[PDB]
RNA sequence: UUGACCUCAAAUCAGGUAGGAGUACCCGCUGAACUUAAGCAUAUCAAUAAGCGGAGGAAAAGAAACCAACCGGGAUUGCCUUAGUAACGGCGAGUGAAGCGGCAAAAGCUCAAAUUUGAAAUCUGGUACCUUCGGUGCCCGAGUUGUAAUUUGGAGAGGGCA
RNA sequence: UCUUUGUAAAGUGCCUUCGAAGAGUCGAGUUGUUUGGGAAUGCAGCUCUAAGUGGGUGGUAAAUUCCAUCUAAAGCUAAAU
C-alpha cells in the first residue's frame, strides 16, 4: 500500500466519483451558442449597446487594494450628482447600485465623469421620432474603458529626514501592540489617587 | 473521459509552423513530399494578387 | 389602524388575556377535526401580513399536528446495521411541524395552492397552525395581477417541495457564511463540489 | 502510446513480469496509506518523518489574502523600472530626478535586501520593507517611502 | 476616521479624503416612533404582565437586582436581554408606586 | 383611526366579535383618548345600521 | 309572529380544480450495507443506493437580517481559481469549504404594517348586448373583522414655494 | 381601414413635521442528526421566550466599551447553469 520514496498523495476518489464526471466536450459548442446568443440579442435591441454602463470601483481586500475594476452599478449619490434619476438611468443603460456607498472622492469623481462621458457620447431617441439608426456599438465597457488612475509622476526629487521607513513600521506595530495595555496602565494611574 | 485533445505550447506550434513555411521554399522537400513541382519555374511560387 | 394593536397584543402571549383565550380556543380546535375549514382567520394581522386578503378565492384552514420526535419505523427497534445507525427513539424529523401541517392541508384542498401557514396555538399533543391557501382557478385570482403569479404551474405544491416560509427555513436557504452547505440547495451544492470537471485541454 | 509499453513485450510470458511465486494479487499490503504505523512504518519513518501527529495552533477562517506579501529583492528592484528609461536612469544617476518605483503597483508587498543595487538614487514606494533593504537604498542615495 | 497612511499599525490604510455619505434609511430602522409607542402603551395597559415578569418584580423588591437579573437570564436568552428586562421591571416598579 | 385622531364624537362597540382580539383594545383606546364609548348588543344590529351584515363598531 | 347575523350542514344545486403517467435533469423527505480502515465499534462508503412526496423546460436560488475589515465591494447562478487549502478525522484510514480575483450572463423589485371617510372609489357570478384569451349595462351578491388608489426602506407621507 | 383622451397620470429643485417596517418569532438551553465549521455549520424535537438608537451578523466559550455592516421571522423574478 505504501512504498518507496514518493510524495504522499490525496486523490479523493473513494465515492462513486465516476457517475459525477463532466467532460467539457461542448467547449466549442457552448462558445458558438454564446456568440449566436450575443448576435441575436444585439439585433433585438438594435441601437442599444448590449451592455449597461458599469461603474468604476476599488477592489475590496488588501490584496487587490491596488487594483480598480468595473463594479455593479452607479451609486444614487453619483447619479444625482450627474443630474439624473435612477428610474431614468435604468432605461438609458446606466446601471445603478442602491446598496453601494461613496466614502471616497476619487471614486466619486471618476464615476461622475464616467457619467458625463456617457451622456455626451449617447443619443436618446424620442419616443415619437424617426429612429435615425446611429451605428450601434456592442460594448459600453469597451466604449468607456476602466483605466487605472495614475499615482505620481515617473521621477521626483529625493527628500530624507532619517526614518528608514523600517523604524516607522516597527514602531507602528509596537505602538498598536501595547496600546490596549497602555490604556489599562493609564486607567490605573487615573484611579491611583 | 479519456484524454482526447492534447495541449501544445503556443511557441512550439509557431516554431513548427515557421519550419513548415520554411520547408515550403525548399525544392527537395517539396518533391520528397510528392508535390509535382517539376514544371514550376521556381519555388516559393508567388503570383500577382489578381488571383 | 387596528392591526398594529393586534400585533402588539399577540406578542403578549403569556398575559392573562391571551392565556385565557388560548385555553378555550385550543379546546375548541381540538374538538373539531384534525383538519377543518376556518371561516375566517383567527388573527387578521397574521393572515394578511403573510399574504391573505379578504376576497373570494382566499382560504384559511385550521390544522393540528402531533408533536414530539419522529420514532424510527422499524419492527421491534431492529435497525440491522452499524451501532451508529441503531438509534430509534430520539430522532428528529428534518421538516417542521408547520411543514407537515400545510402538506396535509395541501392534500386535503388539492385544488388550491398553499400560500403560507402560521402558528395559532399548541398543547401537549397537538401544535395548531392556520394555513393560507389561494384558489388559482378562481377568476378573481386569475385577474388582479398582484396574486395570479401563484396560478402559474411552477408553483404547484410549493409546500411539498419546500417553497413556503417554513420550507425555505428547513432547507436552510439564506445568505451568509452560516449556510454554505445550503445556498443553492444542499444536494445541488454537494453534487457540484463532488463532480470531476475535465476540460478538452486538461488543466 | 500502447505499442511502446512493456505489456506488449510480456505477451507469451506467463506471469506478465509479476513473478510466479509472489504473484500480482489485489492489495497484499492494504489499501492506500494503510498500516502506516504498523507494517509500513519502515517506509514512513525513512521517507516521511513528521507525518503523524500535530504541530502547532489552529486558525479558523484563515483568509489567504490577509498574508499576501510577495517579496521584492533589491537585486530585482531595477527590473520594475521600464527598460527604455532604465538605461537613462543609471547613466544619469542623480538626486532631484530619481525614478519612482511603485513596488505595490508591480505586485510586491515587502522589499527584501538581497543586495548590490547600483548607486543610482531611486525612490522606492512600499508597504513593508526590510531593515537592510532600506539601509542599502539610502547608501545608493535613494529613499523608501512607505505606501499603504 | 483618518488613516495613518501606512500599511501597518492602528489606523493602517491609504490616506484618502473621507466623505461620510448621507445615512441610509435602513439605518434608522431600530428607532422608536410616537405611533408605535401610543399602541404599545395602550396594549400593555390592557394585556397585563407575564408570570415570570411578576416573579421578576418580586425578586427586585425582595431579593434585589443581582438575583432578579439571574432569573431573567435563565428565563430569557442572554445577559443583555436580562439586564434590559430588569431595567424595565425597575421602571414599572418606580412608576407604579407613584401611580 | 377616528379615535386616535380624536375625530370620534361617539363610538359603539359590538360584543359578538368572535375573535375578541379585534375589539378588546377599543374600550381602552376610547378611554385614554377621552372619547365617549358604549359597548352595545348586536354586531348584526350594527351591520343593519351601516347597510351591512356585520360592522363590530359604529 | 317575522326577519336577520355567526357557526355548521345538505343538494346528480351552477361552474371548476386535484389525483395518474413519464421521471435524464430539478426541489424536498427518508435512508442502508457491501466496501476502506490490511481485524473492528467512531469514521469511510454516503448526507450515496433503495423507498416516498412535488415541478418545469429548466428547477432551485435570487435582489443581502450578504461579503468584508479594504483606499471597501454590492441579487442569484455557473465556469477558471482559491485548493486537496483553512478546517474536520480511532488527528488513523480518510475527508474538506468559503471570501477576494478573471469571466459568462446580468434586471429588477413588491406586500404587511399609514391619515380614501366628501361618500368600497373594489371584486366573482347570473342575465342583456357587443367588434368574445374580453368591454359595457343592470342585478344578486362578496366584502368595512377592509376589497381598490397611494408607500416598501434604495425610501416615503403631510404642508408651504417654479 | 378603428376616436385623436378630461379639467388627470407620474418625475425634479428648496424648506417644515413625521416616517408604521412581519412573534411561540428572534434568541437561550438540551437532544438527535448533519457540516470543513472546530466550547456546537445547518436543520429538527422539546423546554424557556424577547426587544425598538432595537435585532441579526462580524468562524474560540464569557463580562465591559466601542466599531463595521445589514434589516429576519412575508412575497415575485428572465439569462448565463
Amino acid at each position: 500500500a505504501i512504498s518507496k520514496n514518493l510524495p504522499i498523495l490525496k486523490n479523493h476518489f473513494r465515492k462513486h466519483w465516476q457517475e459525477r464526471v463532466k467532460v467539457h466536450f461542448d467547449q466549442a459548442g457552448k462558445k458558438v451558442s454564446r456568440r449566436n446568443a450575443r448576435a441575436t440579442r444585439a439585433a433585438k435591441i438594435a441601437p442599444r449597446p448590449l451592455d449597461l454602463l458599469r461603474p468604476v470601483v476599488r477592489a475590496p481586500t488588501v490584496k487587490y487594494n491596488r487594483k480598480v475594476r468595473a463594479g455593479r452599478g452607479f451609486t444614487l449619490a453619483e447619479v444625482k450628482a450627474a443630474g439624473l434619476t435612477a428610474a431614468y438611468a435604468r432605461t438609458i443603460g446606466i446601471a445603478v447600485d442602491h446598496r453601494r456607498q461613496n466614502r471616497n472622492q476619487e471614486i466619486f469623481d471618476a464615476n461622475v465623469q464616467r457619467l458625463k462621458e456617457y451622456q455626451s457620447k449617447i443619443i436618446v431617441f424620442p419616443r415619437n421620432g424617426k429612429a435615425p439608426e446611429a451605428e450601434q456599438v456592442l460594448s459600453a465597457a469597451a466604449t468607456f474603458p476602466i483605466a487605472q488612475p495614475a499615482t505620481d509622476v515617473e521621477a521626483r526629487a529625493v527628500q530624507d529626514n532619517g526614518e528608514s521607513a523600517f523604524r516607522t513600521l516597527r514602531l507602528a506595530r509596537s505602538e498598536k501592540k501595547f496600546r490596549g495595555i497602555r490604556e489599562k496602565r493609564a486607567r490605573e494611574k487615573a484611579e491611583a489617587e | 473521459w479519456r484524454k482526447w485533445n492534447v495541449k501544445v505550447n503556443h511557441n512550439e506550434k509557431r516554431y513548427a509552423t515557421a519550419s513548415a513555411i520554411a520547408a515550403t521554399a525548399v525544392a527537395s522537400l517539396v518533391l520528397a513530399r510528392g508535390h509535382r513541382v517539376e514544371k514550376i519555374p521556381e519555388i516559393p511560387l508567388v503570383v500577382s494578387t489578381d488571383l | 389602524g387596528a392591526y398594529k394593536y393586534l400585533e402588539e397584543l399577540q406578542r403578549k402571549k403569556q398575559s392573562d388575556v391571551l392565556r385565557f383565550l388560548q385555553r378555550v380556543r385550543v379546546w375548541e380546535y381540538r374538538q373539531k377535526n384534525v383538519i377543518h375549514r376556518a371561516a375566517r382567520p383567527t388573527r387578521p394581522d397574521k393572515a394578511r401580513r403573510l399574504g391573505y386578503k379578504a376576497k373570494q378565492g382566499f382560504v384559511i384552514y385550521r390544522v393540528r399536528v402531533r408533536r414530539g420526535n419522529r420514532k424510527r419505523p422499524v419492527p421491534k427497534g431492529a435497525t440491522y446495521g452499524k451501532p451508529t445507525n441503531q438509534g430509534v427513539n430520539e430522532l428528529k424529523y428534518q421538516r417542521s411541524l408547520r411543514a407537515t401541517a400545510e402538506e396535509r392541508v395541501g392534500r386535503r384542498a388539492a385544488n388550491l395552492r398553499v400560500l403560507n401557514s402560521y402558528w395559532v396555538n399548541q398543547d401537549s399533543t397537538y401544535k395548531y397552525f392556520e394555513v393560507i391557501l389561494v384558489d388559482p382557478q378562481h377568476k378573481a385570482i386569475r385577474r388582479d395581477a398582484r396574486y395570479n403569479w401563484i396560478c402559474d404551474p411552477v408553483h404547484k405544491h410549493r409546500e411539498a417541495r419546500g417553497l413556503t416560509a417554513t420550507g425555505k427555513k428547513s432547507r436552510g436557504i439564506n445568505k451568509g457564511h452560516k449556510f454554505n452547505n445550503t445556498k443553492a440547495g444542499r444536494r445541488k451544492t454537494w453534487k457540484r463540489q463532488n463532480t470531476l470537471s475535465l476540460w478538452r485541454y486538461r488543466k | 502510446p500502447s505499442r511502446f509499453t512493456k505489456t506488449r513485450k510480456h505477451r507469451g510470458h506467463v506471469s506478465a513480469g509479476k513473478g510466479r511465486i509472489g504473484k500480482h494479487r489485489k492489495h497484499p499490503g492494504g489499501r492506500g496509506m494503510a498500516g502506516g504505523q504498523h507494517h509500513h512504518r519502515i517506509n514512513m519513518d525513512k521517507y516521511h518523518p513528521g507525518y503523524f501527529g500535530k504541530v502547532g495552533m489552529r486558525y479558523f477562517h484563515k483568509q489567504q489574502a490577509h498574508f499576501w506579501k510577495p517579496v521584492l529583492n533589491l537585486d530585482k528592484l531595477w527590473t520594475l523600472i521600464p527598460e527604455d528609461k532604465r538605461d537613462q536612469y543609471l547613466k544619469s544617476a542623480s538626486k532631484e530626478t530619481a525614478p519612482v518605483i511603485d513596488t505595490l503597483a508591480a505586485g510586491y508587498g515587502k522589499i527584501l535586501g538581497k543586495g548590490r543595487i547600483p548607486n543610482v538614487p531611486v525612490i522606492v514606494k512600499a508597504r513593508f520593507v526590510s531593515k537592510l533593504a532600506e539601509e542599502k537604498i539610502r547608501a545608493a542615495g535613494g529613499v523608501v517611502e512607505l505606501i499603504a | 476616521t483618518v488613516k495613518t497612511g501606512i500599511a501597518i499599525g492602528l489606523n493602517k490604510g491609504k490616506k484618502v479624503t473621507s466623505m461620510t455619505p448621507a445615512p441610509k434609511i435602513s439605518y434608522k430602522k431600530g428607532a422608536a416612533s410616537n405611533r408605535t409607542k401610543f399602541v404599545r402603551s395602550l396594549v400593555r395597559e390592557i394585556a397585563g404582565l407575564s408570570p415570570y415578569e411578576r416573579r421578576l418584580i418580586d425578586l427586585i423588591r425582595n431579593s434585589g437586582e443581582k438575583r432578579a437579573r439571574k432569573v431573567a437570564k435563565k428565563r430569557l436568552g442572554s445577559f443583555t436581554r436580562a439586564k434590559a428586562k430588569v431595567e424595565e421591571m425597575n421602571n414599572i416598579i418606580a412608576a407604579s408606586r407613584r401611580h | 383611526a377616528l379615535i386616535e385622531n380624536k375625530k370620534a364624537k361617539l363610538v359603539l362597540i359590538a360584543n359578538d366579535v368572535d375573535p375578541i382580539e379585534l375589539v378588546v383594545f377599543l374600550p381602552a383606546l376610547c378611554k385614554k383618548m377621552g372619547v365617549p364609548y358604549a359597548i352595545v348588543k348586536g354586531k348584526a344590529r350594527l351591520g343593519t345600521l351601516v347597510n351591512q351584515k356585520t360592522s363590530a363598531v359604529a
